[PDB]
């Protein structure tokens, strides 16, 4: 039941809820492989936030949060500490196998 | 209904692991910067204590996402913590060096104290540092080339 | 790399023609040594020849 909810991102369609975030174009890969060779203006996105072990030799990270997003429920307040809570909450990740598997 | 946060006392303390001395307290608003920069150290202890109200009728309102993170100018890391609301109507933070030595995993350097809050709810999304805390504690690239070193002709 | 159980000698590659080649010479340790090329980039496939 979690979002990534942000409250400083939140574009103006939006209910109430700042469910929706904005996500800048800075926090990306940096890897023209994969998010292209063009420039891009800010994406929208609506889901769930996931993370991945900061020290895990497979997994990529083609677009973290922003400085100030949290993923906890919109609902019920925050109580133990939130899954993901700053820069570390991924939005877009991929893995490269090792048979080469995307 | 949408509402219009204030924030209205904030203390930024200094205290002495030592009973003896008493802790120097000094105050500050909701956009300035603290004149000076902090010290917190085995010795010494960081104290924040700070108090958030409405606009009208500010009965004690307590923000959805209140997060106090730590940024490193130096090396880029940043440490994002919770705020804790007392039964006085008063949120506390406490800094230690022992006590929270895992969270930052003890590396001392210059960090930048943020304060994100903000919710469904409020209307402005504040974002304000309140001073400079200096804390102290006590693959995918080419390899280096190597050559090889020959046995040396008689 | 020309490595036994730990890399002897490492050198760059150089291109010519179509193809990557280098011309070196054996170090003074006898045994069974193998070539590693192995090419690991960021959005790269893993490339790995051995022989
Ligand atoms: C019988 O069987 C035995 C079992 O196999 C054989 O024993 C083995 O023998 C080999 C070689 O004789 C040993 O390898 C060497 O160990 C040296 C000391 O070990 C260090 O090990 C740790 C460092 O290694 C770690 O490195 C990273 C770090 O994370 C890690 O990934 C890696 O896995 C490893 O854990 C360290 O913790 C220890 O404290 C020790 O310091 C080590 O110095 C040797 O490295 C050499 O050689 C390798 C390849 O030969 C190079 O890649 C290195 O860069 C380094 O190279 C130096 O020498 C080369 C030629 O000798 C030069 O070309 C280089 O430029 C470089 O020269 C510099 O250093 C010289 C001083 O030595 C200077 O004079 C130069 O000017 C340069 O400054 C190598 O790793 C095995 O450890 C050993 N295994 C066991 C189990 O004993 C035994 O040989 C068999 N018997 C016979 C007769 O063959």
């Amino acid at each position: 039941k979690t979002a990534v909810i942000d409250h400083h991102n939140y574009d103006i369609s939006d209910l109430g809820q700042h469910t929706l975030i904005v996500a800048d174009t800075e926090n990306l890969l940096k890897a023209p492989t994969i998010v292209g060779k063009s420039s891009l203006n800010p994406i929208l996105f609506r889901g769930v936030g996931m993370v991945a072990d900061p020290d895990n030799p497979l997994v990529l990270d083609i677009l973290t949060g922003s400085s100030t997003s949290y993923s906890f429920f919109p609902d019920k307040p925050i109580t133990q500490y939130p899954h993901a809570v700053g820069k570390n909450t991924l939005l877009i990740a991929g893995l490269q196998a090792r048979n080469n598997a995307r | 209904i949408s509402t219009e946060v204030g924030i209205t006392n904030v203390d930024l303390s200094t205290v002495d692991k030592d009973q003896s001395i008493a802790p120097k307290t000094t105050r500050v608003t909701y956009p300035a910067k603290a004149k000076g920069t902090f010290i917190a150290d085995s010795h010494q202890n960081f104290a924040l204590f700070f108090q958030l109200v409405d606009v009208n009728t500010g009965a004690e309102l307590t923000p959805h996402q209140t997060f106090v993170r730590l940024h490193n100018q130096k090396t880029g890391q940043e440490v994002v913590f919770v705020a804790e609301p007392d039964n006085k109507n008063v949120y506390k933070f406490e800094l230690d060096t022992s006590e929270r030595k895992i969270e930052f995993d003890s590396a001392s350097g210059t960090y930048t104290l943020y304060l994100i809050i903000g919710d469904a709810t409020l209307k402005n999304p504040i974002l304000w540092n309140v001073a400079d805390v200096v804390i102290k504690f006590p693959l995918f690239t080419p390899k280096q080339e190597i050559q090889h070193l020959f046995r040396e002709p008689e | 790399e020309f490595v036994r159980i730990d890399p002897f000698v490492r050198t760059f590659l150089k291109k010519k023609g179509g193809k990557y080649s280098v011309q070196f010479k054996l170090p003074d340790v006898y045994g069974v040594f193998q070539f590693k090329v192995d090419y690991n980039r960021l959005g790269y496939t893993h490339l790995y020849s051995s022989t």
